[PDB]
DNA sequence: CACACACTCTCCAATTCTCTAA
DNA sequence: TTAGAGAATTGGAGAGTGTGTTTTTTTTTTTTT
């Protein structure tokens, strides 16, 4: 019979005098109680709610997003409005049916806990069983964790797990039954590297922010690049000697930071970044224009692996596209192992840069593909 | 509703609300259509037969009614007229529109709306002398017109587009005090930037006149 | 709507002073009856039919102007007694949300109008006219047809007089005829007055009494015993001079207290800079204070000059007064005073001895001892009031009033403390109690200065009885420690500390002049082991809890307060229960009065009290840590 | 944050009855005949000391409340300490 | 208390000035008991001020005339209540409308509208102008 | 655009109500 | 008779949403030139 749901009561006198209405609703309950028939609605403001008669009176309702999306009834009676911003398609349409049948007349405790909790250490109070079912944000910052437990993975709907400055040595697979898990942080713990199976997890879809600075990880995983839906990656402080390569891929990516890194020069496809935020000081690139290129050989393998690449599970395909050479360089193509290096300017993929190093120090080499032209360019940068 | 033999006895009401109720009401309306139908001149000619024909034959949508014929012939509807002028020139409207259809049952294809218009209403007042007790009040007055806006079209009954989705929110009635804001969509409770629906809206001609004492009523200097 | 709009049509209508009835009259006012018998718990019908006015236009000109017609007028009466039905009858309670609670408003906005209507002479001098040609036939002459027009009529007058003064018309000043003084004036004129004394006095329609009481109490609801005495002749000459003196000391006081303001701050403005590091005071911090605030502040520097108050939460706001008191108009206050005079005189004892006979048989209502014990306390005090005359009253003056107030009492309070959801409710029925006892006190007393040897020994009689039984004794104590300012308002606190003063008064003169040892299976009893039960901290709590308003107390109330505290000081050495922080300041404030020379008794017992307690300092300093709490016998280790 | 209170435990006994016992070490009344200017004395000396323990009160509000608090299990056993040793 | 009290960051002690300005009042005698006489007409007339000349305090006492000028904001309201203490301890029963406000000037321009700087800030300036 | 004001809502925890033991 | 442990209600901190802003010249016209 009652209804929970957010409530927004609206005096149609306002539109036609000129006041416009609040525009969202209240957290309530609507109980159609009766020797005749009231509805009561009761809020945070008043757990005594306010009775409306419906004996004979309502006006119209309105029905066209029952499904519970961008939803409401609109209820109009003489005078007020009653609309239902959001409740639950099947119990809601019962008290519609209940609602007309008391207009017809002749017939017949919004409790909550908080998105957020935060554990500042252990000692203080351990995570337990204790914890909301549906709990949707959390901290835990200081504790002597070394390995991500059930407890916190068992949470039904997170959107922040934050771990940093926890002991983690190692993190698991079943993290990534996370749904909606969109922010993940580790800073500051011991992580040798990030689980490589957790890349194809619920997290590739769902996770938008990722932090892993002040760990010993010496090399993401390549399947890295499945996690397209990251906008915001920490990685600095770390002894990180390369992105993967197929970093390109990261489409959603906007901030970047992986300063004092053990980088020695960017991937190839880091120019297919358009970051708004980056930052790499202190990762001691390597300064010479020296040419130790690869050679192809010009093989069936090299160059099928090349060209197949532009026409594109199976393991040796997706090898290959790791391998792609960035489709066997952008001209001239004839095998994906022609590789080199050249020098980048930073402004070419982030509107803000921070200077890695000095003496203008806006330029960092990247992988190169050396196909006729690139190859000449080289031999002149040489 | 049973007619109301004494609409004179207000009950304790004021006017406004005791013309505004439906018993009233009526009583008024049928009052003014028998006062159009019936009202004859001192030679017994049938006045109103007369006008209401001049009216449909030039297309023209209002009718002057003499305030001392209405006095003279219906005693309380000019008792209240001035008291309520707007509830009973709205009554009055729809009473004329009704004998109007009578008198040409085609009326329809050429106006929607009668406009009863008062002449001759005794209640004459110098601008000089307007004062809080004439508000709401049917007044008559006199001047000179010194400015005169163009005219312009004026939302009467607006309707607005939903910002997201097709719906269109109901008819608005414009009230001259402000400007009508839409509220919410019932449909799905949106409230972003409405917009007004041209086709559908009903609008009004609007004009704004400023008109001042004749500059021989006022003083020298 | 409409079809109620028909009916009330159908009544008919008023030409200039002559009211034209349908035919059809009694089939429409049947209607109408039906209507409201067929009511939404809204009440739909009473707020259409009071927003109509048919009350006003159509029933009080049929009543004034066709009381021939008697199946009509008995229609009528049935009808204005239905539509004058009081709104807590209407809705059950005060409705707590608001939807009912704005229908409670209009059916009340309604009752009002009605009330102002119902002041014509006419309407009451109808009703008085057929009452007494009524009430002229025997009562065996009667049968139902005559017996519920009478309960009809009675209830009508009840009705009228029972509705609550609007909220926007009770700002009427004193000495202008608010809507109940002009209701009473028609009651006057038409002579329905004489018909409630006949009704009063007559052993035959006896059955009428607790109407009666309830009519006569509605009519005197706002007035004041000793204050109604006082009426007579030449009261104008009096109140004109009263006030314009009183004018003047208002001014006198508003000029004075403007002074002093203008003093404390100075005569800069207020962004005339400057700042002082006062060296000695260490801020909340350990750094010295600055002061910002000017010169001037720190003659009588405190830290809260700049402080906001606190939101006193809504459990701990203490209860307020309900209504002021208004000098009703002067033809008023004289109507009244002769109609208490004739009632006490002719009426007062047989229908008091009737409405007992009605509450010992259990024909009344459920709190119509409420009505028995107000008119007991205003008739008593009316007749102490001028010359008193003790057998006018003499059907109160028995043991047997003692004790039924005794068990009222203690009943509502019981019920107070355990019913918390009307608590406020069961404090003001206490509070009528506790009048009633107050005046039978003050009335012994009465008796013992009157030169009549037989009222004396009846005083001796009923002062043994009383003080011999226990509960007399032990109700005092027993309100003190569970009074609470929350739920009782000050006029109680006032009226139980005032009672307690005259039973001490009492009780230890009459110790004082004999012994009358044996006491409650008797045991012994002195009048000092009875003053130690007063030494707990709850009472004295109260009694300054009182002294702080000793601005706007009355003198008797300020000697009350100080006069208990003499007691408890002076005589039973327990100063050091009244050595306490709160009551030091309240003792600071009075010293600080600028009217202080009014309050002499007052600041010499503070004075000797803070002497006491300055000497116990200078002896030992732990009594400044001693002031900060209440205490049970710390009272003598301080000692 | 760390919203402080007036209750039993947090400053009470730290802050205030301690402190308490020392702010008249040096006071300086004169007895009879004065209790109005005593009285003022000891009022500005109890009103300072209870604006440094708690700041955000005023002095009759803290009063009242620290009345209340005279029932507490630390307030009472703080008082009979101080009545008998240190 | 008073005698507590210093300047914000000056070490003047308000007591110890309003004493000096106090016998300053009781004992300047020489402008060819002057300010006795003005206290006299002010008791008179009802007008509630008294016009001081800074040069007079200069010569009475060059500290107390320092402080006035580097501290008005504090050092003119102490003499304010010096003025009114001595007044009312003597004229017992005499009522003004307001108390007495010290107006110190001096005789002529200490500085011009060119000259004015940040060091002068909240420091009593004499200016001649139109 | 964007940086301050102005206003509402929600959650959190501190105080008071109720029932029990010292 | 006091007061202390567990449950429910009220105060207010603060998180989130929406609103408002940064003398000059050419030409006419009446009266006075
Ligand atoms: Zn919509």
């Amino acid at each position: 019979m009652k209804l929970h749901c957010e409530v927004e009561v609206i005096s149609r006198h306002l539109p036609a005098l000129g006041l416009r209405n609040r525009g969202k609703g209240v957290r309530a309950v609507l109980s159609l109680c009766q020797v005749r028939a009231f509805l009561l609605i009761s809020t945070l403001k008043d757990k005594r709610g306010t009775r409306y008669e419906l004996r004979e009176n309502i006006e119209q309702f309105f029905t066209k997003f029952v499904d519970e999306g961008k939803a409401t009834v609109r209820l109009k009676e003489p005078p007020v409005d009653i609309c239902l911003s959001k409740a639950i398609s099947s119990s809601l349409k019962g008290f519609l049916s209940a609602m007309r049948l008391a207009h017809r007349g002749c017939n017949v405790e919004f409790e909550n806990f908080k998105t957020k909790m935060v554990i500042t250490s252990k000692k203080d109070y351990p995570l337990s069983k204790n914890f909301p079912y549906s709990l949707e944000h959390l901290q835990t910052s200081y504790c002597g964790l070394v390995r991500v437990d059930m407890r916190m993975l068992c949470l039904k709907s997170l959107r922040k797990l934050d771990l940093s400055h926890n002991h983690i040595k190692k993190l698991p697979a079943t993290i990534g039954d996370l749904i909606h898990l969109q922010e993940l942080n580790l800073n500051d713990n011991h992580l040798e590297s990030f689980s490589v199976a957790l890349c194809h997890s619920t997290l590739q879809k769902s996770l938008r922010s990722l932090d892993l600075s002040k760990n010993k990880i010496k090399a993401l995983p390549v399947q890295f690049c499945q996690l397209q839906e990251l906008k915001n990656l920490k990685l600095d402080d770390n002894e990180l000697i390369q992105f993967p390569c197929k970093i390109g891929q990261l489409i959603n990516l906007r901030f970047l930071s992986a300063a004092r890194n053990k980088l020695p020069f960017l991937p190839s496809e880091f120019r297919n970044l358009s970051l708004e935020y980056l930052d790499l000081f202190g990762n001691t690139f390597e300064q010479p224009k020296v040419l130790p290129v690869i050679k192809l050989q010009a093989p069936l393998t090299l160059l099928e692996s090349s060209a197949r690449t532009i026409l594109h599970i199976p393991f040796h395909l997706c090898q290959d596209l790791d391998t792609a050479k960035i489709c066997v360089c952008g001209r001239f193509c004839l095998n994906s192992f022609i590789q080199g290096t050249t020098t980048m300017n930073l402004h070419s993929v982030a509107h803000t840069v921070v200077l890695v190093d000095n003496l203008g120090g806006t330029e960092a080499p990247i992988i190169s593909y050396f196909c006729s032209l690139g190859c000449y360019v080289n031999s002149s940068d040489m | 509703i049973e007619s109301i033999e004494n609409l004179e006895d207000l009950k304790g009401h004021s006017v406004r609300e005791w013309v505004s109720m439906a018993g009233p009401r009526l009583e008024i309306h049928h009052r003014f259509k028998n006062f159009l139908r019936t009202h004859v001149d001192s030679h017994g000619h049938n006045v109103f037969k007369e006008r209401i024909s001049d009216m449909c034959k030039e297309n023209r949508e209002s009718l002057v009614v003499n305030y001392e014929d209405l006095a003279a012939r219906e005693h309380v509807l000019a008792y209240f007229l001035p008291e309520a002028p707007a509830e009973l020139l709205q009554i009055f409207d729809e009473a004329a529109l009704e004998v109007v259809l009578a008198m040409y049952p085609k009326y329809d294809r050429i106006t929607n709306h009668i406009h009863v218009r008062i002449s001759h209403l005794p209640l004459v007042e110098e601008l000089r002398s307007l004062r809080q007790l004439h508000l709401n009040q049917l007044i008559r007055t006199s001047g000179v017109v010194t400015s005169c806006t163009g005219v312009l079209p004026q939302l009467s009954m607006v309707k607005y587009n939903c910002n997201k989705c097709n719906f269109v929110l109901g008819p608005f009635c414009q009230s001259q005090n402000q400007e009508v804001k839409p509220g919410s969509c019932p449909e799905c409770q949106s409230a972003g930037p409405f917009e007004v629906n041209m086709e559908e809206t009903i609008y009004q001609n609007y004009q704004r006149i400023r008109i001042q004492e004749s500059p021989g009523k006022v003083a020298a200097g | 709507n409409c079809e109620l709009l028909a009916t009330c049509s159908a009544l008919g209508y008023l030409e200039g002073d002559t009211y034209h009835k349908e035919p059809d009259c009694l089939e429409s006012v049947k209607d109408l009856i039906r209507y409201l018998r067929h009511e939404d718990e809204t009440r739909d019908v009473r707020q259409q039919l009071g927003a109509a006015q048919i009350l006003q236009s159509d029933l009080l000109p049929i009543l004034t102007q066709h009381h021939q017609d008697k199946p009509l007028f008995d229609a009528v009466i049935r009808l204005m007694v239905n539509l004058t039905q009081p709104a807590l009858l209407c809705f059950g309670n005060l409705p707590k949300e608001p939807s009912f609670r704005h229908h409670f408003l209009q059916v009340l906005t309604y009752l009002q109008a009605y009330k102002e209507a119902f002041a014509s002479e006419k309407a009451f001098g109808v009703l008085s006219e057929t009452l007494y040609e009524l009430l002229q036939l025997g009562w065996e002459e009667r049968q139902e047809e005559d017996n519920l027009l009478i309960e009809r009529i009675l209830l009508l007058v009840r009705n009228i007089l029972h509705v609550p003064a609007d909220l926007d018309q009770e700002k009427k000043i004193d000495d202008d005829a608010s809507a109940h003084d002009q209701l009473l004036w028609a009651i006057h004129l038409s002579g329905l007055d004489d018909l409630l004394l006949f009704l009063a006095s007559s052993s035959a329609e006896e059955q009428w009494s607790l109407h009666v009481l309830e009519i006569v109490s509605l009519m005197f609801r706002d007035q004041n015993p000793e204050q109604l005495a006082g009426v007579g002749q030449g009261r104008l000459a009096q109140e004109r001079s009263a006030d314009f003196a009183e004018l003047e000391v208002l001014r006198q006081r508003e000029m004075a207290e403007k002074k002093t303001r203008a003093l404390q701050r100075g005569n800069r403005h207020s962004r005339f800079g400057g700042s002082y590091i006062v060296q000695g005071l260490k801020s909340i911090g350990e750094r010295d204070l600055i002061f910002h605030k000017g010169l001037h502040n720190l003659r009588n520097y405190s830290s809260d000059l700049g402080k906001q108050p606190k939101k006193v939460p809504k459990r701990r706001q203490a209860a307020r007064e309900l209504s002021i008191q208004r000098r009703s108009a002067l033809n008023v206050r004289l109507f009244l005073r002769d109609f208490c005079s004739e009632f006490l005189e002719n009426c007062y004892n047989r229908l008091m001895g009737s409405v007992k006979d009605h509450l010992l048989r259990e024909k009344a209502q459920q709190h119509d001892e409420t009505y028995y014990m107000w008119a007991l306390a205003f008739f008593m005090a009316f007749n102490r009031a001028a010359s008193f005359r003790p057998g006018l009253v003499s059907e109160t003056l028995s043991v047997r009033t003692f004790h039924f107030i005794e068990q009222n009492l203690t009943n509502y309070y019981e019920m107070m403390l355990t019913d918390r959801k009307e608590a406020a409710s069961w404090a003001r029925r206490m509070h009528l109690a506790l009048k009633a006892y107050q005046e039978l006190l003050a009335t012994v007393n009465e008796m013992d200065i009157s030169p009549d040897e037989a009222v004396r020994e009846s005083s001796r009689i009923i002062k043994n009885n009383i003080f011999y039984v226990m509960e007399y004794r032990e109700l005092f104590l027993a309100l003190f420690r569970k009074f609470d300012e929350r739920c009782q308002p000050r006029s109680f606190l006032r009226d139980l500390v005032e009672t307690t003063h005259l039973f001490l008064k009492m009780l230890e003169r009459f110790c004082r002049s004999r012994g009358n040892l044996v006491v409650q299976s008797e045991k012994e009893f002195n009048f000092l082991d009875y003053l130690k039960r007063f030494a707990c901290s709850t009472v004295v709590r109260a009694y300054v809890l009182l002294l702080r308003s000793y601005q706007q107390n009355s003198a008797h109330t300020n000697h009350c307060i100080v006069k208990m505290l003499h007691r408890l000081a002076h005589d039973l050495k327990m100063e050091a229960l009244l050595f306490q922080l709160s009551v030091f300041c309240l003792f600071n404030r009075l010293l600080s009065d600028p009217a202080a020379g009014a309050y002499k008794e007052l600041v010499t017992f503070a004075k000797y009290i803070l002497g006491k307690f300055f000497a116990l300092a200078a002896v030992n300093q732990k009594a400044f840590v001693e002031l900060l709490f209440w205490k049970n016998t710390a009272v003598v280790r301080e000692m | 944050r760390n919203i402080p209170k007036l209750d039993a435990q947090r400053l009470i006994s730290e802050r205030g009855l301690p402190a308490l016992r020392h702010v008249f070490d040096k006071a300086k009344f004169k007895g009879k005949g004065h209790e109005a200017e005593d009285l003022k004395m000891l009022i500005r000396h109890m009103e300072h000391w209870a604006h440094r323990l708690f700041p955000k009160l005023q002095f009759e509000d803290f009063i009242d409340r620290v009345e209340y608090l005279g029932s507490k299990k630390e307030v009472q056993t703080c008082l009979k300490r101080i009545r008998l040793d240190l | 208390l008073g005698q507590k009290l210093v300047i914000w960051g000056t070490d003047v002690n308000v007591a110890a000035c309003k004493e000096n300005f106090q016998r300053f009042l009781q004992r300047f005698i020489d402008p060819l008991p002057l300010y006795m006489q003005r206290l006299g007409e002010i008791n008179v007339i009802g007008e509630p001020f008294l016009n001081v000349n800074c040069e007079h305090i200069k010569s009475f006492d060059k500290n107390l005339y320092r402080q006035l000028i580097s501290y008005p904001q504090e050092v003119i309201p102490t003499f304010d209540m010096a003025v009114n203490e001595i007044f009312f301890d003597r004229y017992p029963d005499s009522i003004l409308e307001h108390q007495i406000q010290v107006r110190p000037f001096n005789a002529l321009k200490t500085k011009n509208m060119r000259n004015l700087n940040p060091e002068d800030i909240d420091q009593l300036i004499t200016i001649s102008g139109m």
